[PDB]
């Protein structure tokens, strides 16, 4: 099998900044070499076939060229909407094999992320479990650290995070972090909060709530 | 309207053309062609049109035009016909019936032999059917040729489906690399983008 | 325009069969070789088969050799995937793609949405859905939780699909129990909160189970 290589495997840039990213096949393929977009939750994006030919309805930013073994895809003016991972394919021989894939993000200006906490529903202590929510809106750059605090003790092997692709409108993320636990051992305690280190702030924030209102 | 003149040199004048069975395609649109550098050009060992007439071809537009382009040895380049039967006309690039279109081809010996004979050239030589007109097949699956499984070229009855065209610049010109171009018009019930002159 | 879409996916046990389906529109599909390729979730992509525009041709990548095969009726403009002897490994979104000049072994010009493939052994389960009410700082972020639930996908939606701007569904997480938990939030002006109605949609269609569940300050 032909097995291309992108890199790199995930950049960021500023909005306007030229962007480059090149595939290496294992051998000289030519010219037979295309290039895919794929925007999260969505299909790929036919972008450049043969090795610089521009595809019908693609904007004129996107540009591929190279051959041989070293293949470059040019974002001239990186967008916003241009947030997706890239895939390099060859089209020399079976099997066809894309490339790992190259994440491209934005890099934009510090944005602190507003964080709100909300205690479980009544309709969940019912089923018997009780989950803790932190949620981090709209800040840059992605890492920041989440604390949970069970009367001011620290929790941990009993939280999970999950975080959204960087929005293709403000360049920012959102962060939701949800720790469980059983309805029994959320009654025993009583002040529960979440304590969030960003570069966007002064000092580590925390938001609280009080059990039972 | 359009003002570009068509790329043919980008097609024609490349440096390294496709193996016959890899072949190459380009879509040629909005822009404007003369054909006249075409059949004018005293470069063209073969130069045979179906359908229609190079001398009245400025004269038309079309949606696209496709050109495909490759290599293979002179004496092979009369299966690149309409009905056309052999190896290279079953196993690697078929016209069909209907074919509308011009067929060009001209010696490359000056380019594609080797001191030695050149062995990026190649075309497949074993296939389990033949090609639908403007099938492409670019698999390397060892060719399985009796009821014993194939790995490689090492097992029995396991042969290599392609075969290196070897192209030395001392052979005869039955076997002289000859550069093929074979363009398409194809005229959709939907707006024409490539036309010519005037 | 040209169309394709995919239908078939769900879940399956280990060596159990299922048979994808692929609709095209808009082109003549009988003139096109088209492919099959598969995405492992938050992994790249990987060829599967093709099959040439007559069917007369097919071709495998060798991790699904004798196990899947690629068919087409041209008259009902369908390709088809038919996979048996499914593993864990072949959990993938499925998507059938043209083949850019329709010869084969071109660029893959037009793909479908895709279709989700499960092989697992644990058995389908639907979510539960819990709203995660605002009390915060001028506008007011507000919730809904969806718990417990095998396999994916679950669709939500917030105020059918009408309510777009300040939502931020994220993606499934997978809990120690093997059970999927996903949220789903949007932020709102504080000055909506007893005024307007905010629902929470959430559409699981392993399960067959479809909840509005209305999110309402505490
Ligand atoms: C190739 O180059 C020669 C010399 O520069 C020129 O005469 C010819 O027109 C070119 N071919 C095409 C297709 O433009």
């Amino acid at each position: 099998d032909i097995q291309m290589t992108q890199s790199p495997s995930s950049l960021s840039a500023s909005v306007g900044d030229r962007v480059t990213i090149t595939c290496q096949a294992s051998q000289d393929i030519s010219n037979y070499l295309n290039w895919y977009q794929q925007k999260p939750g969505k299909a790929p994006k036919l972008l450049i076939y043969d090795a610089s030919n521009l595809e019908t309805g693609v904007p004129s930013r996107f540009s591929g060229s190279g051959s041989g073994t070293d293949f470059t895809f040019t974002i001239s003016s990186l967008q916003p909407e241009d947030i997706a991972t890239y895939y390099c394919q060859q089209d020399a021989g079976t099997p066809l094999t894309f490339g790992q894939g190259t994440k491209v993000e934005i890099k934009r200006t510090v944005a602190a992320p507003s964080v709100f906490i909300f205690p479980p529903s009544d309709e969940q202590l019912k089923s018997g479990t009780a989950s803790v929510v932190c949620l981090l809106n709209n800040f840059y750059p992605r890492e920041a650290k989440v604390q949970w605090k069970v009367d001011n003790a620290l929790q941990s092997g009993n939280s999970q995070e999950s975080v959204t692709e960087q929005d293709s409108k403000d360049s920012t993320y959102s962060l939701s972090s949800t720790l469980t636990l059983s309805k029994a051992d959320y009654e025993k305690h009583k002040v529960y909060a979440c304590e969030v280190t960003h570069q966007g702030l002064s000092s580590p924030v925390t938001k609280s709530f009080n059990r039972g209102e | 309207n359009i003002t570009n003149l068509c790329p043919f040199g980008e097609v024609f004048n490349a440096t390294r053309f496709a193996s016959v069975y890899a072949w190459n395609r380009k879509r040629i649109s909005n822009c404007v062609a003369d054909y006249s550098v075409l059949y004018n050009s005293a470069s063209f060992s073969t130069f045979k049109c179906y359908g229609v007439s190079p001398t009245k071809l400025n004269d038309l537009c079309f949606t696209n035009v496709y050109a495909d382009s490759f290599v293979i040895r002179g004496d092979e380049v009369r299966q690149i016909a309409p009905g056309q039967t052999g190896k290279i006309a079953d196993y690697n690039y078929k016209l069909p019936d209907d074919f509308t279109g011009c067929v060009i081809a001209w010696n490359s010996n000056n380019l594609d032999s080797k001191v030695g004979g050149n062995y990026n050239y190649l075309y497949r030589l074993f296939r389990k059917s033949n090609l639908k007109p403007f099938e492409r097949d670019i698999s390397t699956e060892i060719y399985q040729a009796g009821s014993t499984p194939c790995n490689g070229v090492e097992g029995f009855n396991c042969y290599f489906p392609l075969q290196s065209y070897g192209f030395q610049p001392t052979n005869g010109v039955g076997y002289q690399p000859y550069r093929v171009v074979v363009l398409s018009f194809e005229l959709l019930h939907a707006p024409a983008t490539v036309c010519g002159p005037k | 325009e040209v169309q394709l879409v995919e239908s078939g996916g769900g879940l399956v046990q280990p060596g159990g069969s299922l048979r994808l389906s692929c609709a095209a529109s808009g082109f003549t599909f009988s003139s096109y070789a088209m492919s099959w390729v598969r995405q492992a979730p938050g992994k790249g992509l990987e060829w599967v088969s093709l099959i040439s525009g007559s069917g007369g041709s097919t071709y495998y990548a060798d991790s699904v050799k004798g196990r899947f095969t690629i068919s087409r009726d041209n008259s009902k403009n369908t390709l088809y995937l038919q996979m048996n002897s499914l593993r864990a490994e072949d959990t993938a979104v499925y998507y059938c793609a043209r083949d850019l000049w329709g010869s084969g072994f071109f660029a893959f010009d037009v793909w479908g949405q895709g279709t989700l493939v499960t092989v697992s052994s644990a058995s389908t389960k639907g979510p539960s859905v819990f709203p995660l009410a605002p009390s915060s700082g001028g506008t007011a972020a507000l919730g809904c939780l969806v718990k417990d639930y095998f396999p994916e996908p679950v669709t939500v939606s917030w105020n059918s699909g009408a309510l777009t701007s300040g939502v931020h569904t994220f993606p499934a997480v997978l809990q120690s129990s093997g059970l999927y938990s996903l949220s789903s939030v949007v932020t709102v002006p504080s000055s909506s909160l007893g005024t307007q109605t905010y629902i929470c949609n959430v559409n699981h269609k392993p399960s067959n189970t479809k909840v509005d569940k209305k999110v309402e300050p505490k």
